[PDB]
RNA sequence: UGUGGAUUGUCCUUGGACAAUGGUAGGAGAGCGUUCUAAGGGCGUUGAAGCAUGAUCGUAAGGACAUGUGGAGCGCUUAG
RNA sequence: GAACAUGGGUGAUAAGGUCCGUGUUCGAAAGGGAAACAGCCCAGACCACCAGCUAAGGUCCCAAAAUAUAUGUUAAGUGG
RNA sequence: UGACCGAUAGUGAACCAGUACCGUGAGGGAAAGGUGAAAAGCACCCCGGAAGGGGAGUGAAAUAGAACCUGAAACCGUGUGCUUACAAGUAGUCAGAGCCCGUUAAUGGGUGAUGGCGUGCCUUUUGUAGAAUGAACCGGCGAGUUACGAUUUGAUGCAA
């Protein structure tokens, strides 16, 4: 119609970031990661192409939460079976498989489209062990707004 | 150069004669007749007769080769159908259709 | 190099040698219209002005001055018996820039 | 005089089947369904002919808000100070400058930073 | 016990994807210029 | 005048109004007769009085 | 609100206006096309009517023009 | 004819109950907010645009705009 | 003779009509026109038991060969350009890469990786996406008319 730059393939470049959740409050460190994954921090962001970069966590066993949500806030799950309600994990599931805890939290703030599912596959969370992606030269983001 | 041969009006359903036409499409005439002389279908000797007649059309009109021949196209169009009747129960009667086919086959040489 | 002129009721961005489409101007084919309302001028000398920059855009030769593509506007009611069909052809003027003043 | 219809009912039915070209299924063959699909297409185009001036407007804002956080500033604040310095610029132009000559945008921020 | 809706030309052609016949063995006769059936014999196919 | 250019008096002849011939005319379907009742029946209506 | 255009009813007495323009049952106004007749002027085996295709024209109903198929009739202007 | 807000009767200071009275909207009204929701809040579509300012409601992510400023109140997830 | 019909029209019947057919009987009652100017209606050769083809020949035309003027949709097939096996869908519409095209020449055409928005149509209702009614699809036919009166409006002629 007029003049409006539209980002496409073979014209955009993605990078690699590394955030640390040592003294974060999950939710606050999840909303700031979703924006980077969606690429809403660039001046050439289009809502029809995959724009943004990848994020990597290295401390998913240090995440904390204020209030009595560590004993409450239970997680439910069904298996499409008569009485398949699964709520074995509650708020103290940060000791057993804590990578899923952050994974779900950051995956619960993204669009449920065909492009919103492939944008959630650019995040790698680790309990406490170091990441094996040393050939990607990831930049240390750490500091959050 | 290519040769063709049409049957025109055959007492056989077109959907039943289209199942033996998807086995001799894009093959050699020598292997085509061999595959038609092995299938135990009701429309196997009929198609063979047409295919054998189309091979003789390019042997007297064009006088070309026979070993170096390949079937180009092979289809079957629908024709006029006859309407019959079958008495059912309680006085009511149903209907029966007797469709026909227009089998056609063209032979080429792998060049126009 | 690049300026930000504003004609009709919006703002455009010339590149000193690029064809642009605006609203029906009060000129003729093969004439010479000059825009005396610049809001920004940068590229070689970033010069931003509040009301203007005291530098009317260089006269741009006018070209094709015909009508645009025809569009059909249709609208109807659900269970009611009402509908409407019309046709539109918004006019426009074609011109190309060649110079620029500041 | 008996006026039998003909060459007028099919001439108007062949103009509605040509408009429904590219539809999936029997929506480009039958005329009874083609008319319904063509009657809805016109009601959609007119309804999204005013929604196209809302999407683009929201797009520019998102682009200008991302190119204003790099200079430790906020869209709301940047705009507020850009109107206090008496500057008339469109949101589509501001975003167009940010994507291109970054230097120009940088200077603009300073002008709207000392105008607060 | 009766179809609620009619099938289309795409859903009807999708069901006829496996409805076909397989090719025969065609055990070429050793030397007779004919064709014998797999593990069988013919008046033309010597072998 | 001529037999190939004759014209009648201005506003002397008009076209008859045909009911039930579309929805654009504004007199189709119901043809300005209401919805139901005894005044919408073919040859219906009470005696004049 | 800004910029260009369509219709009205006004107004002034030639285009700037002034205002106005959701819509069911209903009331009022202006039009498009189909078959036949009359008058005038036309087209046609150097290919009519019909049929198929196209990225064309009018504010809508609609109207032209090429190209293929077809093999004997059919448009246009004013009125009924 | 219907709901909403008020003024009464009737029933059990029961009903998305029923009958009158005064308004508005729906009926015959698209657009924005109330997650989805003819009747509730804001506002009445002649047509073009990849221009601007506002109303109800809103500004961490889904999803446009403050992880704004100053002051108190709240330890229940009260908010919901 | 006709501002009457032209093969679903006009007689029920343009041809094998009160005929096929239906009923114990009184009785009821269809469908079906068109090769060419002239049969010159395909002599002959090739494949097949034949039917039917492929050459040749007759003709202005054989995609005019008795399924015989023109041959529209529904429906059935073969070839081919772009696209499709992690995906929730009144199937469109607005924006938009890539890969092919080239017109009634114009801010052209075909296909569509992704994104936003969106519960068919008619009737009857206070209110219908409605689990209220109707239609399998396509074509042809199918509903405010005429005669004589009454009253009102426009137009024209003459005017106590």
């Amino acid at each position: 119609m007029r003049q409006t730059f539209m980002a496409n393939e073979s014209n955009i470049e993605r990078k690699w970031y590394v955030i640390d959740a040592e003294g974060q409050t999950l939710g606050r460190l999840s909303s700031e990661v979703a924006s980077i994954l969606r690429g809403k921090n660039k001046v050439t962001y289009t809502p029809h192409v995959d724009t943004g970069d990848y994020v990597i966590v290295i401390n998913a066993s240090k995440i904390e939460f204020t209030g009595n949500k560590e004993t409450d806030k239970v997680y439910y799950r069904h298996s499409n079976h008569p009485g398949g309600i699964k709520s074995i994990t509650a708020g103290e599931l940060r000791r057993t498989n804590p990578e899923r805890l952050i994974e779900n939290s950051i995956k619960g703030m993204l669009p449920s489209t065909r492009l919103g599912e492939k944008q959630g596959k650019k995040l790698f969370v680790y309990g406490g062990a170091e990441h094996p992606h040393a050939a990607q030269q990831p930049e240390n983001y750490e500091l959050r707004g | 150069m290519e040769a063709k041969a049409v049957a025109r009006t055959i007492r056989i359903a077109p959907r039943k004669v289209r199942l033996v036409l998807d086995l001799i499409r894009g093959k050699n005439a020598a292997e085509a007749i061999a595959i038609l002389k092995l299938t135990n279908k009701a429309s196997s000797p009929v198609i063979e007769k047409v295919l054998m007649s189309a091979l003789a059309n390019a042997e007297h009109n064009y006088d070309m080769n026979t070993d170096e021949l390949v079937v180009k196209e092979a289809y079957a169009n629908e024709g006029p159908t006859l309407k019959r009747f079958r008495p059912r129960a309680q006085g009511r009667a149903s209907a029966i259709n007797k469709r026909t086919s227009h089998i056609t086959i063209v032979v080429s040489d792998g060049k126009e | 190099m690049f300026a930000i002129i504003e004609t009709g009721g919006k703002q455009i961005k010339v590149e000193e040698g690029q064809e642009i489409f605006v609203e029906k101007l009060d000129v003729n084919e093969g004439d010479t219209f000059t825009f005396d309302k610049v809001l920004f001028v940068g590229g070689d000398s970033v010069k931003v002005g509040a009301p203007t920059v005291e530098g009317a855009t260089v006269t741009a030769t006018v070209n094709k001055q015909g009508r645009g593509k025809k569009i059909t506007v249709f609208t109807y009611k659900r269970r009611k018996n009402s509908k409407r069909k019309k046709g539109h052809r918004q006019p426009y003027t074609k011109l190309t820039i060649d110079k620029i003043n500041a | 005089p008996r006026v039998k219809g003909g060459t007028v009912t099919r001439a108007r039915r062949k103009k509605t089947i040509k408009l429904a070209k590219g539809y999936f299924g029997s929506k480009h063959t039958l005329y009874k369904v083609a008319k319904q699909q063509v009657m809805k297409s016109g009601q959609y185009a007119f309804r999204d002919r005013r929604q196209r001036k809302r999407d683009f407007r929201k797009l520019w804002i998102t682009r200008i808000n991302a190119a204003a956080r790099q200079h430790e500033m906020s869209y709301s604040r940047l705009m507020n100070g850009l109107k206090k310095a008496g500057i008339d610029i469109n949101r589509k132009m501001l975003s167009e400058i940010a994507i291109s000559d970054e230097k120009a945008f940088a200077q603009l921020v300073t002008k709207a930073k000392d105008a607060l | 016990a009766v179809p609620k809706r009619r099938t289309s030309k795409t859903r009807k052609n999708k069901r006829r994807t496996h409805f076909k016949i397989s090719v025969p063995g065609m055990t070429e006769c050793p030397n007779c210029g004919e064709y014998k059936l797999s593990h069988r014999v013919c008046k033309n196919c010597g072998s | 005048m001529k037999l190939h250019e004759l014209k009648p008096a201005e506003g002397s002849r008009k076209e008859r109004n045909r009911v039930g011939r579309g929805v654009a005319t504004g007199n189709g379907k119901t043809s300005g007769r209401g919805h139901k009742g005894q005044k919408a029946r073919s040859g219906g209506g009470v005696r004049p009085g």
